[PDB]
């Protein structure tokens, strides 16, 4: 979003990320590794699922016929009744449109916030010997091939596996 | 090496609107609407749904039943939901009525608006003490009863002056008492018979136009009868008749009396409708086929899936999708990114 | 050592709904609603509140005052807020009326819908030039005036044909002129007296049913009188009478005249109501006890605290809480966390 | 929230924090010290208080009786008037429910953002000798018992009080 | 050196409301509303706008045209938008009417509510077979026709009893048939003539008050005529007359008949109005000057700029700004900051 | 906002920042330099413009007269029609008021988020030799006068211009 654009986050995307919406990439001698973070993707999906349930909870009164107003006899009243129904449908429609707009706004805008959280998951595992660049990337002393990246996504990566220090 | 945080990139054909980024493509959406398809109408799930007023009254229209046509008396089941299937209800038997000269057609549509509908068991007016000399009770071949003898609408009494009473009268006034129970609305059915000059003379001893005036809840209705030269018989039994009746109804709120001022040819009210509660009513058609979550005037029977729907808005009852102006979509993915 | 940022953990019995996390427990909430309790009605704070039409008219019902019953004339204070305390207003004196044969009962409820209400000081029809031969002005013991002499409703004139004029008439037409001031609606009260055959002949020289027709603003109303055999006297003075009056009202918009076509027994309009502005009206009961921010049809007098409220929605005026379906709560704490 | 879940923030809570909603903890030889941040607590309450005032500012027109429509005579009209009132109440109720939902959405969702802000307050005071982990915690070279933590919450903590360097 | 992130500080005269920070000053706002000014009314952009029912019928009012006054029939254009410029329409010719004794004044305003309006070409009642003895068709100098001969309202027939029919009658009933086309509403104009005792005798052979009753769609209307002593002629042709007519209308929905029960003086319906569709109607004034995005009952012609507007809410049609309670502003800047010390 | 207040971000503002809403300051021997970041300002302006277009997209049904209800004859009906119009205007106005409130809420509250993104833009350019304080400031080895600051705002600043190491 606008954060990433100013922060200099990568504006492009990775086709290799298929098992998730968000995750990590790694650049070294192996080339470019790509892994999806299932935890971040699930959180995004759970938020959307809760949002869907929230939108689906809305109840509005049925619009039926007036019981007293008879056809032909009470046509003028029935015209007003038609108008009341029409305006109800109109007003609630725009209100729902607003509620959905704000919902989609939140979801799309939360993308960069997922990345920022993914920064913290990555940072801790990489240990004190890694260097935070700031654009959403970290510079490591060790090699990090596709196999290394997968352990990061799964949250099992240890810094001691490269003789580097960990947060105790 | 350099490890970074990244977002996927896939085909993004779906579009949603946002507040701060305009329309954006997305990798996935959850659909919130559908355009329903027209179906047969049906019973509202979890609620007895009224179609015909009297289900066990075979070969009877709702208007037939509402007027108390012989052979058309039965149980009127209570219903919290009713289908208006006749915009202009018709009769299918009994004595020829000139319907469009009053509001009478809407009577069964008026009734179905109530949850509970019952016909009174006692008469509201005693014809043997009713103003306007002594009467005998007339019947017709047009209205054969359950044993096929000559009869008449059970909601009314075709009173005829006795042979020694064939004389004109000034307009006399009868009070229609409230005979219904606590909270019930009373719907009083009444009218007047008219004929050609000859039959008028024979039946009533007067061939001049007769005048009728009703009053209830501040509503007054005035009628003047027609002598001969009637429009053709329609919606009746098919038995040729020289005369025509005009029928009207009169709404009496709880504990309220009404008045009818009348001359010759009067059809005095007998059995009256006692109705209470409110029934939810929408336009629809018969028969009711199956069950549904929601009844919709344009789409008929309809089951709820998506929370919203698009298309033709109309009156709808039950567990329904909420109408929306456009096909809304909830984002279930990420804003489109070109491949790195 | 390791220093961290953390969130508290306390008892979290309260629940609020969120968009993206569903229902969540929290340590504290600010209630946004209350369920009000029923109280006596009261004066609306910052607004003069009408109950009875005429406060200084003692022993008078609103309908009494509206009909111009003797002893029941006074100042009708202006009010931007009025309480409808009689869904079906009653009289408590004067000549026996057959109320339910017209819309007359609602007359004082019609008046209270206006901000300003006054009775005209001049008569709208001069009885000495009124159509239908020469008249004298009749009075009754049922309607004792302020000095306990025989009188009548000040809104009407019980005109009687002179002794040399006791004869039947064809329906004659009188124009009711617009005599109210700039912007005011005129409400014209009128009617007709009827009796048994003997008294009718003595009073009018005709014992046939009389016919009356009014027309104003496209609304036409027709009545036919009843000769003897009246319903029992009610809501009147208690003095036995052989006759009954029927009373109706007629609304004339600014600068618009109305017509009354009448025969014998006519009660010609005299003093008329002149009304302007609009008063906010809700149902309620008397007396008004104290002061309140908000009058609610179900809860009566009510002071505003929480911005919203739960319970029975109904018509409400003043500084009121807005009705909501559920007891909403604003979160004032943190989402529940288990102890570490 | 979803941020903390991905970032590996502590999902539990501290019963010892009674004077505030958010704050700090310290883990060492002293055991576990706990102090509440009043500055952060006031801010959260102030947002909620302003939010209450905003929700309380809404005005809608009174619903009263029609002045012209008379009982019995105009019952068919009055039924429609009854319908208009019902739909007004229904529609506004749902609008208010939406407004309150978004308010609660904001309050509950701002929890992690308070934590993220508390990170910056802690980081500056702890000086350059502390090591930022990323999970909302800092590792210190020094001991930090309850007395030390109270000084952190009170914003008086100095690194020089342990002969450690400060941000100049 | 120490490099920091900072926010500007400028003049902040504009104020907007927030959910969590109350009212805050900002450096810039985008106004979302304006208070419109009153203008002349105009044609609605992209839609033909009806004013007078008959634009080319000069010296004819809408009520004149609706009653079928001679000289006042012309092309009646269809319109999806109509301007109600007469709250209480008046006549300007023909035989003197006592307007306020019926609902007749509103008739042309009823018509303009329809998109399509046409007068029938055939009569709805045959005067030569109408109940109540034999009739001739009467005319007046008050109502000069297209060839400048004496005539009458084309919507009605002033039937006079033949010389062998100068007698009182019992109330007779005529059925008014539905003669309009698919989907059309029929609006039936009718009434009755009355006069002083002398003229009544000459014209009708009865000087007693006459009674008239209409019935359609559950609505019954009763009238009783007046014999002499009429109010002065008004809104008419100007020729002095001893008699007065009362005119009423009767709405017949598709396939619906109406009845008229009548005695002497009856004005039988002839040509009737056939109307279909719906026209959007608001109050306004004539003439229509120019074109506009939106027609507003208080502001007249109005073009849309800001999405919302403040001021007097009223009925409005076309491309309109949405009414709001307060002058809303969208923030286009930053919350006020004091200069850094 | 609430973040900056807790995070210890500067609550004041810089009058010298005239070409933009957000940006950077520099404190050294030169005194206090000030530069505006056009990228951050443009993003903020673009979001508001999109927000304006969204608010301007709302359409509601016109309120006109009933075609059937006639003056004088149907006044009671017309009063209810008047009431329907009034309540429609009332309800939609408050809905729009809510929509504008939420928009302004987002705009004003996103200020600190621009700052946080500006931190990431600054951090990368300053290189590994700079020290992140946490209060939105970085400590540099080099002098950074007004000329240096302009290169930062323009995103052209290189650490190699002081022979200091860069993030490649
Ligand atoms: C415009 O009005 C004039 C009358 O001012 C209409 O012309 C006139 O029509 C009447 C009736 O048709 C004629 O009166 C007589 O009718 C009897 C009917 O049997 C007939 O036997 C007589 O020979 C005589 O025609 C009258 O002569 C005739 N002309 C005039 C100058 O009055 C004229 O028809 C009206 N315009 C239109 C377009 O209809
Ligand atoms: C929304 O999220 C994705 C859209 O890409 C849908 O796909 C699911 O993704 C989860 C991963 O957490 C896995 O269960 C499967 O890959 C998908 N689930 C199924 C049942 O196929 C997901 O279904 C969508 N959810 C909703 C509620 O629409
Ligand atoms: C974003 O979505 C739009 C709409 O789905 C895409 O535009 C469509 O492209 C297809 C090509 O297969 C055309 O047939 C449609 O006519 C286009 N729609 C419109 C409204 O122009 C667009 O390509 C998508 N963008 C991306 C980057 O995937
Ligand atoms: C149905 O049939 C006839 C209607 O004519 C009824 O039986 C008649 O009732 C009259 C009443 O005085 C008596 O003369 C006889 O009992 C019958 N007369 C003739 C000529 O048949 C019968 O009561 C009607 N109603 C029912 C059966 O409920
Ligand atoms: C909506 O409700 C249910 C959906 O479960 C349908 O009712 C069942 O439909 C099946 C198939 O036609 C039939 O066996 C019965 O009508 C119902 N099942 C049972 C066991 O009774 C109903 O038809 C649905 N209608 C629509 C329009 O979707
Ligand atoms: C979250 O709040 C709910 C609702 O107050 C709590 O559930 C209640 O628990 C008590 C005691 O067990 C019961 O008496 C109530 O009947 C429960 N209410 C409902 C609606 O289930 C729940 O315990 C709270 N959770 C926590 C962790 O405090
Ligand atoms: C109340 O009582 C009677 C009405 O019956 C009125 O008495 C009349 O007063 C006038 C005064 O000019 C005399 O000319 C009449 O002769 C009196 N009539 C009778 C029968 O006594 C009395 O004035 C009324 N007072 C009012 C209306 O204030
Ligand atoms: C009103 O009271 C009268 C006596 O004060 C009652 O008298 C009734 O009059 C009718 C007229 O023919 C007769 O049937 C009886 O004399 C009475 N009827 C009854 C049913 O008892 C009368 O009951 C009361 N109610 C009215 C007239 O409606
Ligand atoms: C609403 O608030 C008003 C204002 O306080 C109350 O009126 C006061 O009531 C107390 C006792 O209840 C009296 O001592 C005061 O003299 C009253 N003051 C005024 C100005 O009237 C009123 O009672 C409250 N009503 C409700 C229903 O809460
Ligand atoms: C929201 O809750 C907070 C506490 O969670 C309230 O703040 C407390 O209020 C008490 C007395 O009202 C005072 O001791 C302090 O202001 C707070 N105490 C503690 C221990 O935090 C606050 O008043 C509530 N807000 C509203 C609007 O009710
Ligand atoms: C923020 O609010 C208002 C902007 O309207 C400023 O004060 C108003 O405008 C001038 C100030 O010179 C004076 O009329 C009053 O002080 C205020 N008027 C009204 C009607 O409120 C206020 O100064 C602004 N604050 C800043 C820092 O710019
Ligand atoms: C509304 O806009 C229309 C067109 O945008 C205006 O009509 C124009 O008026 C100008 C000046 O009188 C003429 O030069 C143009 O030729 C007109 N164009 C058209 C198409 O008519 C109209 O005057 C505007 N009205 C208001 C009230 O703003
Ligand atoms: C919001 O305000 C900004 C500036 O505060 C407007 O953008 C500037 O407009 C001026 C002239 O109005 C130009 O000279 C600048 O080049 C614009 N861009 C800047 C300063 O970055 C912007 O137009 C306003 N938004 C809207 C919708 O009008
Ligand atoms: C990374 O993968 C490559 C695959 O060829 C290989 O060097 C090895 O499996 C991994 N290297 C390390 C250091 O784990
Ligand atoms: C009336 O009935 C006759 C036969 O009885 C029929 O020929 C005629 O067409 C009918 N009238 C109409 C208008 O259909
Ligand atoms: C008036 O009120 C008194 C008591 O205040 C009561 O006795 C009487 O019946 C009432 N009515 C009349 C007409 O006096
Ligand atoms: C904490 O640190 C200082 C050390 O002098 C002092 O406040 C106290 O002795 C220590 N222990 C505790 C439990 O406060
Ligand atoms: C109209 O005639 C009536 C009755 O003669 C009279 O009241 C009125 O003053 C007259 N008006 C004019 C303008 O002559
Ligand atoms: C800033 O930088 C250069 C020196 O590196 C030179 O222009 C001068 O010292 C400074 N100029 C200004 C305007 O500060």
């Amino acid at each position: 979003g606008f954060f990433g654009a100013i922060a200099g986050f990568l504006e492009g995307g990775w086709e290799g990320m298929i098992a998730g919406w968000h995750g990590y990439t790694s650049h070294g001698a192996h080339g470019v590794a790509v892994a999806a973070d299932l935890k971040s993707t699930q959180e995004a999906i759970n938020k959307i699922t809760k949002n869907l349930n929230s939108l689906s909870e809305l109840e509005v009164k049925n619009l039926q016929r007036l019981s007293g107003a008879m056809n032909e006899l009470h046509d003028e009243i029935l015209e007003l009744d038609e108008k009341v129904d029409d305006l109800r449908a109109d007003t609630i429609s725009s209100q729902i449109e607003l509620a959905v707009l704000l919902s989609n706004e939140g979801i799309i805008n939360s993308e960069d916030e997922h990345l920022l959280a993914l920064e913290r998951k990555l940072k801790k595992m990489l240990g004190p010997s890694a260097v935070e660049i700031g654009n959403g990337c970290f510079e490591t002393k060790h090699k990090c091939n596709q196999t290394c990246l997968d352990r990061i996504a799964a949250g099992t990566f240890n810094a001691g596996d490269f003789s580097l220090p960990t947060f105790d | 090496d350099r490890i970074c945080t990244g977002i996927t990139s896939s085909n993004s054909p779906h579009v949603v609107k946002t507040a701060t980024q305009g329309e954006v493509n997305v990798t996935g959406v959850i659909p919130l609407t559908t355009t329903p398809t027209r179906s047969h109408f049906a019973n509202l799930k979890g609620t007895q749904t009224r179609g015909k007023l009297c289900p066990n009254c075979f070969n009877c229209t709702d208007l037939d039943v509402a007027l108390g046509r012989p052979k058309c008396m039965g149980n009127i089941p209570s219903a919290k939901v009713s289908i208006l299937h006749e915009v202009k209800p018709v009769t299918s038997g009994c004595y020829p009525i000139m319907h469009d000269r009053t509001k009478i057609r809407q009577l069964p549509n008026l009734l179905r608006g109530y949850e509970n509908i019952r016909l009174s068991t006692s008469n509201v007016i005693n014809t043997e003490t009713a103003p306007g000399g002594p009467y005998k009770v007339g019947t017709s071949g047009s209205c054969p009863n359950v044993t096929n003898g000559n009869g008449f609408f059970n909601t009314m009494a075709w009173v005829i002056p006795k042979d020694n009473n064939k004389i004109a009268i000034n307009p006399v006034t009868v009070e229609v008492p409230y005979i219904c129970s606590e909270g019930e609305d009373q719907i009083t059915v009444w009218g007047f018979h008219s004929d050609d000059k000859t039959q008028m003379e024979r039946l009533y001893g007067d061939s001049n136009p007769q005048k009728f005036t009703s009053s209830a809840n501040g509503v007054t209705t005035h009628y003047v009868s027609q002598i001969g030269g009637f429009p053709n018989q329609t919606e009746d039994e098919g038995l040729k008749q020289s005369g025509r009746i005009v029928v009207d109804y009169m709404v009496q709120k709880p504990g309220k009396t009404g008045t009818i001022v009348y001359q010759r040819g009067i059809l005095l009210p007998q059995k009256v409708w006692c109705a209470s509660g409110r029934s939810k009513v929408i336009k629809g058609s018969l028969p009711l086929i199956g069950e549904a979550d929601c009844l919709h005037e344009k789409y008929g029977g309809l089951n709820k899936s998506k929370p919203y729907y698009t298309g033709e808005h109309a009156k709808a009852i039950g567990n329904c999708p909420i109408w929306v102006k456009t096909p809304l979509k909830l984002a279930n993915g990420t804003k489109y990114r070109p491949p790195a």
